[PDB]
């Protein structure tokens, strides 16, 4: 009873299909669920959490804690730069292995924004002046402090503020094509008699709220 | 019945007689305000953009096999339009561009004056590959060929397939304009921007190409003069750019 | 009505025919592979040159035949054959061997389909970063002319499905393709030359139409 | 549960079904569309556009700008033939390979009505007449500018028009059966002193609102 | 003002330019093009109009 007819794709193995399935084990009532905290819906919940950037990835530091401190050193050097990269999560080794990073491998396209907090970690008698400047996808990195001040860029007192923040609005991925950041020594650090002579800088990149994710892929790293 | 329009520090002379096409029915626009609402910002120059540039004349002679120019990179030396291509990463417009022709009711011919978007074209040598000397050369016209062209990385420019492989006969599918000398001389065309994403780049992508080409050629007698100049001249619209702050 | 432009497009058709083994010396004829666009079929790709901006999902079906090869042992008694399809999504890991540690991450989807029932299909999304595929570029990649990476739409990659040390056995899969929910942007002329290759514009000179007798002849009328 | 019935068609794969499948990449959520310019729904939109007709199509010019030009000859022939053809989109050479041509060759059965366009491309002082005559299917060319009176013609000045119109009613396809035109002069082309003696015409075809196209097929050109 | 006083069977076009004070004087027909200027097409119109706005003196 019943006519009826069967189309292509009948008795096949579909590793995507969505059907329901005869239950083995039918009588048996599960234990009931558990109030744990910290539950997760999305794993952009993991992306907007700082982490630590490994600026420093030059040659015989690669396996200690200095990977991850910026060296600003002692004397006048008022026109120096101290530290640049360009951005981009997912690809460059300093981004690649971040929180932010290890997410963004498992999608095959991306975009959003981005923050950066630096952290100044040398003692409170310590004081001085850095250069923070922003070039866009597109444009070459500033090659003196004067070209720097003539862009977008933020000047930090670290005798005032311990850190400082910037948040990056044009994030896509594929001789970058890829906007950049510097940092320039503008007046030198000036101690008391009695304190440390270098010290140091530190990093952490997040995602901002509008950060989307496409294609679910495999990622390359195991 | 003559028009006087000023943009900017810039005044021509029209005539108020004019036909003008919007090319898709599409006036030029802004993109509206959040496609990409938070981290993209753009800005729009305003300043000497929305002005007249004027190109240097062609000579229409009996055997001319025609012109083209690329667009932009037609105007990267064009005064501030031309600043703002080096200083920003990403940017858009649309033009609107003007055609005149200075003859007299003694000479004939019939131009077609076409805006192509996307006009790929084809290699001289059929494994090769184009030069990108031989696609453009800025504000200075490249030339179509009246035979078939040899030599490496040109542009195969026989004028019956346009370099993109079609049959010249067949591009009134796209914007147009036709000048008859017997009728008019003149021709404005309004071009809106036309990409498959909001912004781009501005050097390494051709958005439109302009060609002109005779299908009647040039004819005159005993002492008139042996030539016909053309000129063109190009006011870029609605522009805009990334932020910088 | 059927010159709609769902009508006119919307039409399955063979696109790749490909062989491969389950035992050989050359190890790359051990599995099949194909990179999805759709300009290597002359007859879609005309009809898709009419306009200059696209956008589909793609239906993709497939056809698989099996044979013993002629080498020499008879008498056998098989159970039937299990095959492995898996696609690709732009910006996904490749694999080289069959053995590869490719064939097993969780974001490139997969089916398995066994011999003698209905023929596997799966259903792509319009996957672009961009608002439209583009059939005409007039570019450079960064540096190729005429190529945009907007248009990668993905690969697919066939093998077999056995244990260790199996029988010699020869398959064929064929591609059925169709577009679907189709839409498409600014009108072209039709293509008057021939072909050259599959990735440029490139062509020959060619005649506008065929002659005939003078500017007046009208043939007789019966 | 719920008894049920395969009928015949089951596990067939009909390459014109129609059918719900299943998706590959479900958790990808797509770019949305962007409202581009010169958006197309139907293959008409491109036929009823003109495009220019290969009139000259004789040996010797079939790749040259001059296949497009009617001759106009200076001097007295005040009763010869300027041109003639039959109207025969799809099938004749000189329609074969226009817009209209073009869509016509990819359905096996079509019809409607053609507008065809003339236009003189001669200096402004030149004056004269033109018979432009039309004979339906099933009849004879006219052998005279006489014979051709006594039909449906149109007397065109062109020191008064520059251009000239003409709606033909009865268009279908498959020694032709098929009407035809023809152009005569009635005067003879005068000029005053110092004007280039000889001069061409043009012809544009397009198609009206009333076309219809039935049967795809494949195209004889690729 | 400027006005063409040839036969009435001529047609051409002549190209307008105007720099503003503090600008060099264009060389080419291309960089006149690229400032502000008019079309002119004599078999259209016989006189075109400009109007200069910042005048002074030394």
């Amino acid at each position: 009873g019943l006519p009826v007819m069967n189309t292509p794709g009948s008795n096949q193995f579909l590793t995507s299909d969505d059907f329901q399935s005869p239950s083995a084990m039918p009588q048996f009532d599960v234990t009931p669920e558990l109030n744990i905290p910290g539950e997760v819906q999305n794993l952009m919940e993991i992306a907007e959490v700082d982490s630590v950037v490994p600026v420093n990835n030059v040659e015989g530091k690669l396996d200690t804690m200095e990977i991850y401190r910026i060296p600003v050193q002692s004397g006048n050097h008022q026109s120096s730069q101290v530290f640049g990269f360009q951005v981009q999560p997912g690809l460059d080794n300093v981004f690649k292995h971040t929180l932010l990073g290890e997410i963004l491998n498992y999608y095959a396209h991306w975009s959003g924004s981005i923050k950066l907090t630096f952290v100044f970690c040398g003692s409170a008698m310590a004081t001085g002046k850095f250069l923070l400047a922003y070039a866009p996808p597109g444009a070459n990195a500033p090659k003196s402090r004067k070209d720097a001040m003539l862009g977008t860029h933020i000047i930090w007192d670290v005798g005032l503020q311990s850190s400082c923040v910037l948040c990056i609005p044009w994030i896509s991925q594929t001789y970058t094509s890829a906007g950049n950041v510097t940092c320039w020594y503008q007046t030198g650090i000036v101690v008391p008699a009695g304190t440390p002579t270098s010290c140091s800088i530190m990093c952490f990149v997040s995602a901002c709220n509008d950060f989307s994710v496409r294609l679910l892929k495999d990622t390359p790293f195991i | 019945r003559v028009r006087s329009i000023t943009l900017g520090n810039s005044t021509i002379t029209t005539q108020e007689s004019a036909n003008v096409v919007v090319a898709y029915g599409r006036w030029p626009e802004y993109l509206k305000d959040n496609e990409a609402t938070a981290e993209d910002q753009p800005t729009q120059p305003d300043v000497a953009t929305c002005r007249f540039y004027t190109l240097e004349s062609v000579t229409w002679e009996r055997d001319s096999p025609g012109w083209w120019w690329k667009f932009p990179d037609a105007l990267k030396d064009m005064g501030l339009f031309g600043q703002n291509m080096y200083y920003h990463y990403l940017g858009r417009a649309g033009y609107t561009i003007h055609v005149q022709c200075n003859a007299s009711k003694f000479h004939q011919g019939c131009l077609m004056v076409v805006c192509v978007p996307e006009a790929e074209m084809g290699c001289s040598q059929v494994d090769g590959t184009v030069n990108e000397h031989s696609l453009s050369e800025g504000e200075t016209a490249k030339k179509f060929a009246s035979t078939s062209t040899n030599g490496t990385n040109t542009v195969q420019s026989i004028v019956t397939n346009a370099g993109m492989g079609v049959g010249v006969g067949n591009l009134t599918i796209f914007p147009h304009q036709w000048i008859n000398l017997r009728t008019n001389n003149c021709a404005t065309i309004v071009m809106p921007y036309i990409n498959n994403v909001p912004m781009d780049n501005m050097f390494r992508h051709h958005n439109f190409t302009l060609m002109i080409i005779p299908f009647v050629p040039l004819d005159y007698s005993s002492d008139s003069s042996t030539y016909v100049p053309i000129t063109v001249t190009v006011a870029p619209m609605c522009a805009e750019y990334n932020g910088l702050r | 009505s059927e010159s709609s432009i769902e009508n006119f497009l919307c039409r399955s058709a063979c696109v790749y025919m490909g062989e491969y083994h389950t035992t050989n010396t050359d190890t790359s004829k051990l599995f099949a592979s194909w990179t999805i666009n759709a300009r290597r079929m002359v007859q879609m790709r005309r009809k898709l040159e009419l306009f200059t901006y696209v956008r589909f999902d793609m239906e993709v079906t497939f056809v698989i035949t099996s044979k013993q090869d002629q080498g020499t042992q008879l008498g056998q008694d098989m159970p039937p054959l299990t095959h492995q399809i898996m696609y690709i999504p732009p910006g996904g890991p490749i694999p080289k061997s069959v053995t590869d540690y490719t064939w097993q991450t969780s974001t490139n989807p997969s089916i398995f389909w066994t011999e003698g029932n209905a023929p596997p299909r799966m259903s792509i999304p319009f996957i672009s970063i961009g608002n439209a595929y583009s059939n005409f570029y007039d570019g450079w990649s960064h540096g190729v002319y005429g190529y945009n990476t907007l248009n990668h739409m993905g690969q697919i990659y066939v093998r077999h499905v056995n244990g260790s040390s199996p029988l010699p056995m020869t398959s064929t899969v064929r591609m059925y393709f169709k577009p679907k929910h189709v839409k498409v942007w600014v009108p072209r002329p039709p293509r008057l030359c021939q072909y050259k290759n599959a990735s440029t514009v490139n062509f020959t000179p060619t005649n506008i139409t065929e002659k005939r007798q003078s500017i007046n002849y009208i043939p007789e009328t019966v």
